[PDB]
């Protein structure tokens, strides 16, 4: 671990300094020491505020929403310091944390951060109110190049299949719950009851993680399979039977 | 009520009484009884479709 820390009361200038030091050390470890470094950054909204501080110090007129017009170049230079290189055994993976201002998707900071980076992950306030930790919303979540990050050889072959099944089933469960909330159980069929049970068990178990539960990919795949086994093969349509024989008849 | 909207339904009650139970006793009443059961099941069907 390499822990850099910068309290709030510290100088405004030093705030724009720490990420560069972290990036330099991460590059040194990943390339010169052939490591696989997962760097994480926190609260880039306040980093943008520090950028605003230096911009005010520069006597340059502010741009849209008061933020400087050259936020793009600085944030791009921060984000793009990663990847793998030829003739090297190592990689760098960046995961920043952006504090979405007051649920504003159109705010410039998150818009540009979505433009530069690849994919995004959302959290939910309602799930946090439901006391389900971590409050992660997978309905809008999207990983850009997951199709090559996973598959046979790297891991179990049918991981992507399983995630697609879980996503589709979650969507159907949410839709039937929405129809339910105004229509009524009098007009509800058994398969919809199974979908409701799967949804409830899904937020109860899969989304629920807890603080100190070291979970591995294989047992999570087993849990997903157990959830999918509530249904028979008839409506588990999206997966070829040649691969459903792998775990469905257990 | 289905889907929050109400509709009516009709049901048949068979009161235990009769008036023509023995019309035409001295000439014949079995064909009349066939008519009785035929028209009773007809009334069932008609009430259902109503």
């Amino acid at each position: 671990v390499c822990l850099f820390l910068n309290l709030a009361n510290d100088p405004t200038i030093e705030r724009i300094i720490t990420p560069r030091l972290a990036l330099t050390t991460a590059e040194f470890l990943a390339y010169q020491c052939e490591k696989h470094v997962l760097v994480i950054l926190t609260d880039m909204s306040s980093y943008a505020e520090a950028l605003r501080e230096v911009s005010a110090a520069r006597e340059e007129v502010p741009g849209r929403r008061g933020f400087p017009g050259y936020m793009y170049t600085d944030l791009a230079t921060i984000y793009e310091r990663a990847g793998r290189v030829e003739g090297r055994n190592g990689s760098i993976t960046q995961i920043p944390i952006l504090t979405m201002p007051n649920d504003d998707i159109t705010h410039p900071i998150p818009d540009l951060t979505g433009y530069i980076t690849e994919g995004q992950i959302y959290v939910d306030r309602q799930l946090h109110n439901r006391q389900i930790y971590p409050p992660i919303n997978v309905l809008p979540s999207l990983s850009r190049l997951m199709k090559s990050a996973i598959g046979e050889g790297m891991t179990r072959k049918d991981h992507a299949d399983v995630s697609n099944q879980l996503y589709a089933c979650y969507a159907i469960g949410k839709d039937v719950q929405a129809m339910k909330a105004v229509v009524g159980e009098e007009a509800l069929t058994s398969d919809d009851l199974l979908y409701l049970e799967f949804l409830q068990k899904f937020e109860k178990n899969f989304i629920t993680q807890g603080p100190y539960e070291n979970r591995t990919v294989y047992e999570t795949l087993d849990i997903g399979w157990q959830l999918l086994r509530i249904f028979p093969k008839e409506m588990l349509k999206r997966i070829p039977q040649s691969t459903l024989s792998e775990f469905y008849p257990r | 009520n289905v889907a929050g909207v109400t509709l009516p339904v009709f049901e048949h009650y068979h009161e235990g009484t009769d008036s023509y139970e023995l019309t035409g006793l001295a000439r014949g009443g079995e064909q009349l009884a066939k008519l009785k059961r035929n028209y009773a099941k007809a009334v069932e069907l008609l009430v259902e479709l109503a």
